[PDB]
Order: C-alpha cells, then structure tokens, then sequence
C-alpha cells in the first residue's frame, strides 16, 4: 500500500527526481491536517459498535433480507454481514489516517465484488450500509474530518459497485 | 440429522456405515412417526406457547421491558415474540430431525455477537427459552415432554 | 461442505528467495469456507492478488446442510 | 504452500534448538494409543 | 581435537530434504513427497 | 450435503414455516423406505469387491483399454481406474442411504468430466463400467430395493455423460 | 534412469551436480553399450524364454492349473505367459536404462491390487519370474547373467 | 520429466514393444555423446557467476531497464532478474545433460509467461539475456558442445516468446 | 513508515490501534516539521555532499579507483557517484518516512547480490556513504545534523 | 552418520594431516571388500520378507509371547514388531554398505532401550529375533559376506542389550 | 563419499539400495586404487604447488598484496598460502573420498559469510583456487588431470 | 520483557497502589539518562561489525580454537560463532535502551548453558569473547555511557558462567 507521503516519495523515486516544491507544498498540505486525522480516527474507534448498530438499523435489518430467503437471514449470515461491516469501518479509518485509498484497493476491494458474486451478497444492500457508516461517522467526527472520512466511504462504495 | 451425521463421519473415515451407525438410523426411523407426532402437536401450539414463554420471560425479567431494556416497547417486545417463534419453529425442526445440525445452521452459532451488536440479553434469552420449554412440555406427554425438553436445553447451553 | 476454487499470484517483495518459489507464487487451489477468509486475507496482507474465486462445491441458497 | 514440513531444529528463540533436539530425535512416542490389550510386561522371554 | 560430528551434527542436514511435487513429474517421485507428509505429520518412522 | 428430511427442512425454513402435511407426507414417505436402504447398504458394503470385480470383467477389462495404447494400461492407471469405481460405489451407497444425490452432486461430479476430459479418461467406459455395477447391485439387493440402487447409479452416468 | 534421479537428487537442493553425480553418468554411458547388447540378447530368446519359464512355474506350481488356480484353461494359461512376456520386456527396459525407475511406474506400484482385484497368487507370478531369471541366466556369460539377475531379483522383491 | 534413454522406453512402452535395431542406434548416439556433455557440464558450473556476469552486462545493464522506472530497477529487482537468469542457466544444463527439453517444460516455462504478464517482467528482455547466455557459453565450451548447449537455450527463448 | 507497521500488527491481530500506537504516531506527527526541514536541507545541498563524499571516499581507498580497480572510466566513476547520489535521496526518504521501510524496499533487501554480481567493495560503498554523512552533517545545525545521522548510519549498517 | 571413507577423512582432519600410507591402506581396505556387500545387500532386498518370517517363526511365535497377554499379542502389537523386525533389517543391511556402525548408533539404538523399557518390550525376546535374522542372512548371503553382515547384526543386538 | 550419499538417499525413501546405486558402488570401488595413486602425487608435490599457485594468482590481481590489499604483508601473505594449502588438502580428501561430501562439511558451508567477516576477496580466492588447479593438472596424466580437474572445478564454482 | 518504566509499573501494580514519590523518583532516574542510552544505542549499531571483528581479533583466533581441533574452526563454526557475538551485541544494544537485564534473561541466557555443554561450545572462550566485546563498545561509546553499556555485558558474562 501507502500513504500520501510514500506516495509522493515512489511517485518521484519513479521518475527519478529529487523532492522538489511541488512534492513539498503536497506534503505540507497533508501535513497539515493531521491532527484532525488523528481526532477523526479516535472518536470512530471509541464509537465503533455504535456507527454499525446504527448503520444496520437504518439501512439493512427489518426488511426481506433479515427474513427467510435473505442474504442476511440467519445467525451466521447475520454474523458475516456485521463483521464485513466492522471490516469496513476499520479499513476506512485505516484510508483516513494514510490519506491514500492504495490499502482500500489492496487489502478490501480485491476480489471482494467477484467473491460477493459468487456468494450471492448483495452488493446493492452493502453499498447502502457503507454509505449509513458514511453518514454516521461524518456525524459524529465533525466539520473538521467529515469530508476526508466521507471521501473513503465513497471510494469503497465506488469500487464496490 | 442423525442420517447426515452418519454419512458425515463414514466419508470423513472413508468406509461404509458402522453397525452403530446403522442401529441408530434404525432407531431413528422407528421413531420417526412419534417425532412427527410430537412436532404436529407443538406446531399446533405454537402461538399459546409462545405468548406463555413471553409472560413469564417478562414476569421474571421485568427490566427487559423496563426503560433500560432491551425489549422496551411494543414493537420491541413483538420482535422478541417473533424470535420466540423462530426458535420454536427452529427447535420443530431439529425434533423431526433427530439432531442440531439445521437448528445449528439456522440460528444458534454467531448468535453470541449477534445479541451483543443489538445490546439484547442472551441469558434473558436463555430465560425465555426454557419458559417456553415449560410451557411446550405443558402440552405433551411424558416421554414425548422428555424428547422435546432435551433440544430445548440444548437451546439453553447453545445461548451460553 | 463449501468448498471455493481460488487462484491468486503472490509477489514475493522482502527476502528474493533463491530456490524455486513458482508454484508457490501462482496457484490455484480448492479452500475450505471456514479457511478461506484466513487465506485470502492472508494474500492481501502479503501484496497478493486474487485473479479469480469459484464457489464449486456448496450452493448459494444455503442456510441448511451448509454449516456441516 | 508447497513443500512438506520437515525437522527443523531452530536456532533463535533461545533455547528452542536444544528444545526441538530433545522431543524429536531425541524422544519417542511412549503410550500406545489403545487402551484394550494392555501387557502384562511379565513375559519378557521366548524360551522354548 | 574436535572433529566435525563434534559440532552441530554432520548428518542433520544431509538428512532433511525439500519436496514440491513438481506437478507434471512422475508417479514415482509424487509417492515419495506424499510418504514424505505421512512421516513427518503422522510420524510412521518407517515411512510408509 | 442434504437427505429428504434436510432437503424438506430447507425447503420450508427458505420460506420461514412450520412443517406442514405436505412435507410430513415427504418425511413419512422416506420413513416407509428406511430398513430396505439399510439392508441393501449392507448387502452392498458385504459385496463392494465383489460388485467391482464382475463389473470390470463385463465391461473393462479382456479389451484394448487393458493393452498397451488403453486408458486402463499399466496396473498405476488399472488401480486408478478400479479405486474410482470403488469411490463410486461407496458413494452411490451413500447417496441410497440418504435418499438424495445431493452428495453425488457435491463429492463425486463436480469437475470430475473436465478431470476425465485433461487426463484423458474414457468417459464412455466409465459409464459402460458404472451401468454393469448398477446391474450387479439390482440383482444382489433385490426387488426391496433394486430401483432404489439404480437410480442413484443412472444419476451418476448423466452426470458423468 | 540414472540419469533422471541424478538429476533429481542435484535440483532436490538447488544446485549443480557434483563431481560425485558426474562419475556415476561417466560409468553409467560407459557400461550402456554393454546393457545394450544384453537387452538385445534378450529380445532374441523371449519366446523360448517365456515359454520355458511357464513350464518351470507350472511344474513348481501346478495348482495355478488346478481347477480352482487362477490360470485354469487354455486362455487362462496363454494370459499368464503373455503376463510373463510383459514382465521380461519390463526387465530389458530396466537393463537398458541402467536404472530400474521405469519399472515402477509401468508394473509394480498397483500390481498388489492388480492380483488381489484379479485373485493371482502374486507368489506364483514370483516363481514365474524366478523361473524367467533362470532362463535367461542360462543364455548370457557371467557378468551379464549376474546384471541381469539383479533386475529379477528386484522385481521378485518389488511385488513382495 | 524424462531424458532421451527414459523417453525413448516409455514410446515403446506405449505400443508394448521390446527395444529394435532403430531406438539401438539412438541410444547409441547419446552414449556416444556422454563424455563431451559432462565435460561441458563442470565448465559452465565453474563459470556461472562469470558467465552472468557478462549477458547481463551485453543485455541488460546500462539501459532504461536499470534506470528509475525499468523494471530491474532497485535491488530487489536487480537480484530477482540475476537469480531468475541463473535458474535459466542451471536448467539449461540440466536440459544439455538429460538430452530433452522436458524438465525445461516441466519446470520452467509452465506458468511463468502468464507469471512475468502479471508481474510486468520484459520477456523481450529476458529471451535476450538468455540468448546473451547462449552466446557465451557457445564461446566457452568449445565446437564440440556448443550446438547441443544452444539448442536448449533456443528452446527456452522460443517457449517464453 | 510507523503507520504502516503499526498497521501491520493491528491487521494480523485484527484489532483497532491501542494506546502505545495512537501516542507513537502522535509523537511521529509531532516530529513531523524538523523531520522536513532535515530533508529539504539536505535536498536542498544535495549536490555538494555527493561530490565531497566521492572524494572522501577515493582518499580512503583509491585502490577503486586504481587500474584494477571498479572505477576506472570517467563514466565509471560517474556510476558510483550516481550511486551515491541514489543512497543520499534514500537517506532523505526515510527522514521524512519516519523509518526505514521505503529505504529497505527500495536499496536495501537484495543489495548484496546486487554489488556481488557486480564484484564491487560493499565496504567501500559504506566508507562512500561514511563519508557522505561527514559533508552532510556539515550542512546542518546541532540538532538537525543528529537526526540526519541517524539515518545516515542507519544506511551505514544495512549495506554491510 | 558416516562410513569407512569418510571416517577416515574426518579422523585426519581432526588432525590437520594430509592423507598418508595408513589412510590409504585403510581406504583400500574398504574398496577390495565392496562387491560382497552390494551382493549381501540385493540378496537381503530380494529376501526382506522371508527372513522376517523366517526369524519370526523361530524366534518368537508359537510362544506365550503370541498368546493373550503377551506383548505381541494383538493385530496391532504383531504389525508393530514386524515393522520394527524389517526396520532393523534394512538398518543393519545399511550399516553394512557403509562399513560403519555409526548409522545404528544415531538413528536406531538412540532412545529404543528406554522406549521399550517403558512400552513393556521383550528386550530378549528382540535379541533373539535379532540373532535369527542374523543367522538367515548369514545363510541367503553366502561365504561372501555373511561374516561382514553378522557383525553389524551383533552390533545391534549388543547395543539393545 | 559416495557411499554417504548412496545411502542418504535410501534412508530418505526408506527402502533399500537401488541397483543404480549398487553399480555407481562398483565404479567407485573399482576405481580405488587409482583414486589413491592419483592422491598421493597431490600430497608429493604439496607444497610445491602452493608456491606456483601464489605467484599465478599475485600475477592476475597483485592488488591484494598492494598496501590496501587484504594480503598486505609477509604474515598475511603466509595465512592466504595457508588457505590455498588447506584447499589442496580438502581437494585431496574429495578425490580419494569419490564425493564432495568432506569438502563441503569443512570448507564450503558458511564460507562467504567467514569470508565477508574478514573481508577478503571471494572472488580472488577463486582465482587463486583456479591457479592451484591449473599447477596440479600440469603434474598428472590426462585422465587423472581430468579426474583432479573435476574437483578442483567444484571447488571454484562453490566458492564464488 | 520490561523496561525500568514497566517494572516500577507492575511492581506497584501488584500492590494495587497510585504512583508515589519514590515510584516517581525512580522514574526520572531513569529519564535522566535517557539521551546517553539512545547515543550509545545508534553508536554501537553503527559500529556493529567493526566491535565484532576486533572481538574476534582479540580474544578467539589465531588460537587452537581457530585450528583443527577448535570449536571455532571450520566455515561453519566461525559463521555459527560470529553469528552468536551478533546475537550478544544486540541484545546487550536492547537491554541497555530497556535499562533491564529482563530481556537478557527472558531471550538470552534461558538454555544457552547447558545448550552450550551439549555442544561442546567453549563457555569459557565465550564469556572472554563478550568481555572484550565489551571492552571495545566502552572504548567507543565514551564515559557518558561506558559504565552503563558495560553493565550489561557483565551481567550476560556472569549468566553464562
Ligand atoms: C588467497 C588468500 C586470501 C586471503 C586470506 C586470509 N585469511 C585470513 C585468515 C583466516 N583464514 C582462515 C581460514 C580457514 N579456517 C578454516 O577452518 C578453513 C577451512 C579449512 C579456512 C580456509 C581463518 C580461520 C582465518 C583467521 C586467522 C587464523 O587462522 O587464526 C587472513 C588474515 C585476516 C586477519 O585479519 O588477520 C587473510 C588475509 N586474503 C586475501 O587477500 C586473499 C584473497
Ligand atoms: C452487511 C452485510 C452484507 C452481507 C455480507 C456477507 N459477506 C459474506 C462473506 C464474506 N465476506 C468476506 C469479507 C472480507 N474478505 C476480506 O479479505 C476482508 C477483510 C480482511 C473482508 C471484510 C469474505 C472473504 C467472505 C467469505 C467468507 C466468510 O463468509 O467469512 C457473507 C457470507 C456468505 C455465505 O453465507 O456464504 C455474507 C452474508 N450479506 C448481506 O446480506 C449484507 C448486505
Ligand atoms: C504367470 C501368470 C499368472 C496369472 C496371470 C493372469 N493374468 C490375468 C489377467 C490380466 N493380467 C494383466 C496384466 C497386466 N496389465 C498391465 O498393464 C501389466 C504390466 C505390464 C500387467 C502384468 C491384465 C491387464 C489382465 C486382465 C486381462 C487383460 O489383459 O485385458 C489372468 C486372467 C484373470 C481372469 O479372471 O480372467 C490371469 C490368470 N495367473 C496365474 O496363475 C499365474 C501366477
Ligand atoms: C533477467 C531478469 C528479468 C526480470 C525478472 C524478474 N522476476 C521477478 C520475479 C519472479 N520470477 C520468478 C521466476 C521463477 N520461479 C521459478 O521457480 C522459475 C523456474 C524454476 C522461475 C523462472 C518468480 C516465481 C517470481 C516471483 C517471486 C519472486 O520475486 O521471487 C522479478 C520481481 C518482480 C517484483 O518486483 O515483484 C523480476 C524483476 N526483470 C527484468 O527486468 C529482466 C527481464
Ligand atoms: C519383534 C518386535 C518386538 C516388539 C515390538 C514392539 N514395538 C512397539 C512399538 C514401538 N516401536 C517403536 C520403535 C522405534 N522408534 C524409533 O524411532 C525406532 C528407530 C528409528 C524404532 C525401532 C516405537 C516408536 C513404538 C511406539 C509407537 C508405534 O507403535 O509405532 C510395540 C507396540 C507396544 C504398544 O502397543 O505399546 C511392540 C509390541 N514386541 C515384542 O514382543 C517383540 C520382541
Ligand atoms: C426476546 C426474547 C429478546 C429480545 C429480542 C430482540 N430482537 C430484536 C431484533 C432482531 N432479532 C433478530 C433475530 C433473528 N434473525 C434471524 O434470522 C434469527 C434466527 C432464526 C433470529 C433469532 C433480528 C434479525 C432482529 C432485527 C430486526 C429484524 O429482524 O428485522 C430486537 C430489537 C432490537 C432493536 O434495536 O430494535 C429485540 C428487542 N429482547 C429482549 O429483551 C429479549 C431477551
Ligand atoms: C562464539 C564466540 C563461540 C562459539 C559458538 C558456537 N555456538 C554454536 C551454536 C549455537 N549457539 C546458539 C546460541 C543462541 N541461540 C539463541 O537463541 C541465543 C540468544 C538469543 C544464543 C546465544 C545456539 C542455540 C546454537 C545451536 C544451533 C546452531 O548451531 O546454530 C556453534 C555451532 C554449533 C554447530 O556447529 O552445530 C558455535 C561454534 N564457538 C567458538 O569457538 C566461540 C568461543
Ligand atoms: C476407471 C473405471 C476408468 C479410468 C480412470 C482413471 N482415473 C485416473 C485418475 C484420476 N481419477 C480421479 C478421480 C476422482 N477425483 C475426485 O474428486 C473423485 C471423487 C473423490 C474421483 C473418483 C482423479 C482426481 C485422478 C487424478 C489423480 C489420481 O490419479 O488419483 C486414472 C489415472 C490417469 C493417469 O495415469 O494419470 C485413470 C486410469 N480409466 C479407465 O480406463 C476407466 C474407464
Ligand atoms: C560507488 C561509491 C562504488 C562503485 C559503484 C558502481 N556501481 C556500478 C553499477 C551499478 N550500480 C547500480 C546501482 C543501483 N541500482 C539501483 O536500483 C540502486 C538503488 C537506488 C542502486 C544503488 C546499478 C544498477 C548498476 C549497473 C548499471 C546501471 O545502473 O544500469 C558500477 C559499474 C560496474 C561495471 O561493471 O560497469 C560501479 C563501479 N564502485 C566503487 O568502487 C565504489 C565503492
Ligand atoms: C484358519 C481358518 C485360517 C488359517 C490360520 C492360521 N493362523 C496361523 C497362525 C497365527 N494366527 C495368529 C493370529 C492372531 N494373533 C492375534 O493376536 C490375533 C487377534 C486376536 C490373531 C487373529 C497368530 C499370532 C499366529 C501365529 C502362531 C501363534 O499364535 O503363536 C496359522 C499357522 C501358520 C504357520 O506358519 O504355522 C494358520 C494356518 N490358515 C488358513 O488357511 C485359514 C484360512
């Protein structure tokens, strides 16, 4: 994976190029807000149970999915929606706090799509979810970390789908 | 089932069937149509059962349907009642199969952290369960009470 | 009873091992549901890439006979 | 993924060469798994 | 003087191999890598 | 895997209902069979090799699949060829034993025609050798539970072909 | 061949071959000449070979030609000298690759389940390798004679 | 795998055949040629690293490959490229020794052009580092070997392209 | 870099930060100016220590550049100051990565094939890079010039 | 593990010396000696199974060894000695080939005294099969090397007891 | 020898010996005598190659008896003639041996590490094992230069 | 393991009782010579191999142990030897930043005796290795950190004898 720093550093190490001012006003600029990474990251770990509890509520159970003949029928399909759920939430504040979706592509999104197909997940039902902890965590976090934590719920909804 | 468990070890061994394994399945078949019996009859008495095992689920656990309970209100305490009814029917199914394997698949594992993601008790759940063996064994005879009562507590351990 | 078909190409990117490691860079191979979870996260931790998935053996109604 | 596991006998965890030396190739396996013909262990001849 | 059996062994390393299967490489030597498991896992020091 | 009584259970906790007389019709039906499954089972356990031997003698063997040039050449590919006779045996006795080739479907026919087809597996004579075991069978079991065994048996061959 | 397990011994570990491997090659091309001749020698008298060492096993064993022997009648018979014809093709392979590796592949592994399946006195297919070795043993000099018998001598302990 | 000896058994096996005057000749020819193969053997052994050492510096070195961006690019890179020549190199005479290409096949080329697609290696770059190999170790081993020592390294470059 | 390896722990235990990692990557962040300011000073001189450490280097050991030496050639030596001059832009990358790993990933792991297929003194390459930390340093403030030592002779290390 | 050769080697490189007369001699010694034991060797192969039933016969069946209670009573205990039978066996006949005890001492008689001790193992009875199979091989064998084959046979047999 | 890898193999597949390595045994042991004769000339001429060697070797790269050079002075100069000699003694005990088993027990496993702690030129000792090869072959008939010039190649190809 | 942090930690930890003023006291020993630990640390991490080489020099060659009859002769023995004084330097380099001689217990001295005494490994050489080991890290390191680093070694030193 990487971050936006090592992002940066390959990106020139490629083109064989020293850090010049462009690579340094970027750096800066991710330098910046790192504290409200840091805030953002904080408050969704100490609220983690809560942001799926409430994501769930408001997008996926009392509907057909919870009853027979759902995806999400039963303790065990249950228990694997809510932890891919909890996965979710976990990698997106891992995408926050590196400033990069480089791990979201390489440790979420690959094969999942295929997988869910062919398992019979609905990829519909799970992009509402994603965008319910979306919605929750920009919530919570505050105007200082809605939209860096939003962009990351968007990128796995968008690869998802 | 017992069939299903059977062949489950016989291919895991790679063997035919053991003459244990045989005399089981023939027990199981002789007592297949008592089973049958004892299902159509809790069938039958699903919902008298199910509102009994509610009333003294909340006669013991008054705080469930308190304000810092999980079944608080009336369509809180509904889904509990339609859970109530999916482990009857759950437990149906395992009775006229002779073992746990579909009760197991269909609701016991994962129902740990499945409780704990929507805050409910599952001792509380436990409780309600054998109010409702209590009322189940209320309407059958005695070996088939027996027969009943021995998959309700496995319930009872599952939700432990 | 579940048993998926996977085939992924693990790029080897901390030692440059001197002996062989072909088929142990790009395999496919029968996993089990209840370890494949661990494999194929497993891949991804390593830098790998899951070319392809195949369910194969169970089916995908499920929810009875499936948990064996 | 592709090779058999064999003896090992490793060197870094402080103590686990001599460890790994000790239960295997040192020590057997004791304890027949049977627990239907024990021996009696009082006929150790074949005199004939 | 010490020799070289004095050190670690001589023969520890001689006696450890490295099977793969090799796929497309003959009924004889896929045995030998399958009793190769069978007596590292399930001991059977005869190795059969 | 899956017998009557799971395939019914299923079939009902799918839609979320109690046991009905239809299915209670299905699980005494295939209660009405059960000591005529298990005695032909046993018939067929106490003459496995027995059943393949005859098998082999009037449908493989004395041919050009047992010279050189035959898929069945060599004692290696004769032994393969007699093992996943056997494999089939056992199995088609599993699957009489659970009255459902659902075990059939899941441990014997999945790939096995693409396997046959890389290797370069007869599959007619497989299907030839497979039928002259059905025939076997039917005539050790008897009426009881002839059709039974056979059934199970042409399951086998149409998947296989 | 000698070849092949060299080689498969040096890539086991990922390495060339050591000048211990290369001696074995050298002598190896140098006595195919000779393993050459012997295997031709044999192909010349298979016939008189297979057929006189049908007629040692028979005598030695004559209930394989007893109605309850495997090889009862005339057909029954001729199979038995062709089997005998296929093991000795088998040993002139072997004699001519110098290794015996061929040989396990084409007639050993799975010849166990090969008598059992077909109900063969696997002991008797050793007398009637024995009594091959001994004809063949009677048409070569010494040193031929002896790494010819070698070969029989691993087959008749290859289907033990 | 198999050399010319084994190979040679194993199609007359396939008719069931006692060896004749013709495969006698073949195999002739190859005890004729058994001296001079393990005299090239030693040579290219004693000369590995040198021989590398050369190609690389004929093929690949001091081009875009080794710059930033080329795919022998860093350390790693530049040692995966090196041992995966010294595999060619070793299977090469492996493939000289046993006379057939089949371990080539068995062991190297099966797989590895879709392996180098997925991982971006140069095939175009690595058939002429082989055939830099094939031209120094025609230039090492003199007239006698160097045809039988070419015609496996041809094989290779031809199995790769 | 510190993220990523805490990161790594996290996600093989598969658990979310503790204490000891959030405060760790505090710290880092807290670091993170004189951690840039150390870089762009170095970046910004770079060209000054590649030339002073090369001749540093040649005064310790001018037997590289002596006739049977690796660098003889004008454009022979222009590769190890090329060299050089890729080790300092490691040097800067890990200063503001916080450790080692794109250092490690890009110049270190397989280095010594690297340089012994090319049959040239590792130990010389680290007396390269010796002395251009000594030029380096030299640019630098009391406290800045510790902290590019660090991973100056952090590199030091890893190439022997 | 080591043999004459090597034994030989390492005893003078213990010392620091070039091979000299004495090493030699002790060298040529093993060479003039070779062909009786491969001949011993392939003669013991081609009778492995008959000198186990051999030595078994008349060493210890037919005994209250055999009988209930007994240590060899059982399927299971019969097929554990014959294994340890033919293990010995074939360990003695390698002990042999390499002309040194040194096999038997690490990988058979380590720990087998103790282990027996505490599984209740007939310590003479396995001597005497020990001596049986001496005696067989030293009959199959011939004058050749029936001497050289008993001496590893009462090296084992010495070292159990 | 050849005798611990004949039996390596054997222990390794728990099987007896194959004719294959019966016959390599016969090779081995035939050739004794002369692999003793061819020995003995090695050890007469033992320190009269060495000095051959050195100078063959100084002339190809005099730079490690140079002031930077590994072997600078008379003592370090007598410790790479020390070196070389005990390469002469372990080429020795691998021709009489018919293997490279005690050379790569005692001189050839961890050899580049020691080498890379002392940080002497692999590369060279190469060379300078090449030089002693070169002077043995020049006091031997052809085979038997080829036999040596077996080992010697085995020599120089594990060392680099 | 434990630091000096940890230690003071659990040992009041294991009273149950609030941090007091000698619990502090001994805390701010500690961080007082926080910074001579770190510069010791990353000098003798510099100057790894080089303390090593002339630990060597000093105390185990150009001695018996260096010729045939030494431990440390042969390759494999000088590069297992080398490889255990790497092993000392950076454990002594991790206890002296930890400031706790737990880690030199927990992953250092448990088994190394009496592994020693089944090895053969000369104890005594050992210990005069790592005290000239020592003896040169304190040369390098300065006063400022020669008393503390050279604790360290002792206490290794007095574990082993
Ligand atoms: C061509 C000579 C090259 C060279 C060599 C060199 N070696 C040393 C020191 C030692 N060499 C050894 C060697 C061995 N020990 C063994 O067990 C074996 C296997 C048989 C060998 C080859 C050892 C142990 C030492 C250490 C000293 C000792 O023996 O007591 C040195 C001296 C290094 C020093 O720091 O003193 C040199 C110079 N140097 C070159 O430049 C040549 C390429
Ligand atoms: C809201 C929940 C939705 C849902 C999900 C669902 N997922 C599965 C199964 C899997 N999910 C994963 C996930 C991951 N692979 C990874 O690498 C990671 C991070 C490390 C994740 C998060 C995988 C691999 C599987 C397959 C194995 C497994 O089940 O653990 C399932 C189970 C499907 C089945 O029953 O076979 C479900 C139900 N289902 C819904 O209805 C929701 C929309
Ligand atoms: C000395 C003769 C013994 C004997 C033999 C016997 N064999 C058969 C039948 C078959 N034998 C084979 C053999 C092989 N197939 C192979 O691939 C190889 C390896 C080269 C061998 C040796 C086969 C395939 C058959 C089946 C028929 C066929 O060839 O198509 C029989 C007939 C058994 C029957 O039931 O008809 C006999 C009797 N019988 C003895 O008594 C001797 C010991
Ligand atoms: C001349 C070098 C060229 C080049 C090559 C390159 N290869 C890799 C990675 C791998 N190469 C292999 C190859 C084999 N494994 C085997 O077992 C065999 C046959 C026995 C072969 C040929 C494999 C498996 C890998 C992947 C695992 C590994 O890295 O060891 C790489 C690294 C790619 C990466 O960074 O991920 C390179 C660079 N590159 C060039 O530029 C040359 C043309
Ligand atoms: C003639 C045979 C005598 C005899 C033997 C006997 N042995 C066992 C069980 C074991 N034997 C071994 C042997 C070995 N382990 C090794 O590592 C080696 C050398 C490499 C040897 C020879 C072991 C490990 C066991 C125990 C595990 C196993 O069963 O494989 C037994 C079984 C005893 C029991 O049931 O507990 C018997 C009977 N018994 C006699 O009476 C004969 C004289
Ligand atoms: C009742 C005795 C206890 C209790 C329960 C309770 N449950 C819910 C909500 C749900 N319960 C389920 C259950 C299942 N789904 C399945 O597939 C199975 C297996 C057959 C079960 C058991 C589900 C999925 C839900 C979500 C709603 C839905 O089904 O659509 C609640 C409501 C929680 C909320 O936050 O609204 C409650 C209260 N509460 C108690 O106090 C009892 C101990
Ligand atoms: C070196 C100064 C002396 C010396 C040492 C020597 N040691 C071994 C072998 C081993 N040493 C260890 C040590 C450790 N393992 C650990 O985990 C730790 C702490 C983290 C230590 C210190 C072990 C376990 C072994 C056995 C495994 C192995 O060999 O690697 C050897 C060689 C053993 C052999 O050849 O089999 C040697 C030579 N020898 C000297 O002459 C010095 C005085
Ligand atoms: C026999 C009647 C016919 C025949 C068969 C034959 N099969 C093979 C090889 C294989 N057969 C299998 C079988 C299975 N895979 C499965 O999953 C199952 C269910 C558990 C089965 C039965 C497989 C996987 C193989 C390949 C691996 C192996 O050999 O075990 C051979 C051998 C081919 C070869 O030599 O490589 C043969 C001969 N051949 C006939 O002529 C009959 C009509
Ligand atoms: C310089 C202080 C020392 C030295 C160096 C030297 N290097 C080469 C050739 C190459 N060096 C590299 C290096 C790298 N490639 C990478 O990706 C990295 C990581 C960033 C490094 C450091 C490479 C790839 C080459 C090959 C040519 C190319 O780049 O394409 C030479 C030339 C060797 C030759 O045979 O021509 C030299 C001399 N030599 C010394 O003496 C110094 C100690
Ligand atoms: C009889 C129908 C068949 C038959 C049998 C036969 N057996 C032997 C000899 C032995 N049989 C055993 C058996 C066992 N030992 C056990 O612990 C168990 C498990 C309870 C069994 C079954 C043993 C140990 C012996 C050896 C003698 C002894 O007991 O001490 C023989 C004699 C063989 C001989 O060479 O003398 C025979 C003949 N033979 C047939 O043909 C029938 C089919």
């Amino acid at each position: 994976m990487q971050d936006a720093i090592t992002a940066v550093i390959n990106n020139y190490d490629v083109q064989g190029k020293y850090l010049d001012g462009a690579a340094l006003d970027k750096l800066k600029a991710y330098f910046t807000t790192g504290a409200v990474r840091v805030r953002a990251a904080a408050v969704i770990s100490s609220n983690a149970t809560t942001i799926i509890k409430e994501a769930a509520a408001k997008a996926l159970i009392y509907s057909d999915l919870t009853r027979p003949g759902g995806n999400m029928y039963t303790t065990r399909r249950y228990a694997a929606c809510i932890r891919d759920m909890d996965y979710f939430l976990r990698y997106a504040t891992y995408a926050m706090l590196a400033g990069d979706p480089s791990i979201l592509d390489e440790r979420v999104l690959n094969g999942l799509k295929e997988t869910y197909n062919s398992l019979g997940v609905p990829i519909a039902a799970t992009v509402g979810g994603i965008q319910a902890m979306k919605e929750v965590v920009g919530g919570l976090v505050g105007p200082d970390a809605a939209k860096e934590a939003s962009i990351y719920f968007d990128y796995l909804s968008s690869g998802l789908s | 089932s017992v069939l299903t468990k059977a062949i489950v070890n016989a291919d895991a061994e790679a063997r035919y069937l053991s003459p244990g394994e045989l005399d089981r399945i023939k027990s199981f078949v002789a007592s297949g149509e008592r089973r049958l019996r004892i299902a159509q009859t809790l069938t039958e008495a699903r919902e008298r059962i199910v509102k009994q095992a509610g009333d003294q689920l909340f006669q013991i656990r008054p705080d469930v349907v308190s304000p810092g309970g999980n079944a608080y209100g009336e369509k809180m305490t509904a889904l509990c009642l339609r859970d109530l009814d999916y482990y009857l029917r759950l437990v149906t199914y395992g009775i006229v199969a002779g073992d746990v394997t579909p009760i197991e698949e269909i609701g016991i594992i994962g129902v740990k952290e499945m409780y704990n993601s929507l805050q409910t008790p599952i001792p509380a759940v436990a409780e309600g369960v054998r109010a409702m063996k209590n009322v189940a064994t209320s309407l059958l005879s005695g070996d088939d009470a027996a027969e009943a009562g021995f998959y309700f507590d496995y319930l009872v351990g599952a939700m432990q | 009873s579940r048993y998926f078909k996977v085939t992924a190409c693990i790029p080897s990117l901390k030692r440059v091992r001197t002996g062989r490691e072909l088929q142990n860079t790009f395999f496919t191979k029968l996993v089990p549901y209840e370890n494949w979870f661990t494999e194929q996260q497993r891949i991804q931790k390593a830098g790998g890439k899951v070319l392809s998935v195949k369910l194969f053996t169970g089916v995908q109604g499920a929810n009875t006979g499936v948990g064996a | 993924e592709d090779i058999v596991p064999y003896r090992r006998y490793p060197t870094l965890p402080a103590g686990n060469y001599r460890a790994s030396v000790r239960v295997n190739d040192e020590e057997l396996i004791s304890q027949s798994w049977s627990s239907l013909s024990p021996t009696y262990t009082g006929y150790q001849y074949v005199t004939r | 003087g010490q020799s070289v059996e004095v050190g670690v062994g001589t023969l520890r390393r001689q006696l450890e191999h490295i099977y793969r299967i090799a796929p497309d490489a003959t009924r004889s030597e896929k045995d030998v890598a399958i009793n190769a498991i069978y007596r590292q896992v399930l001991d059977v020091f005869a190795g059969i």
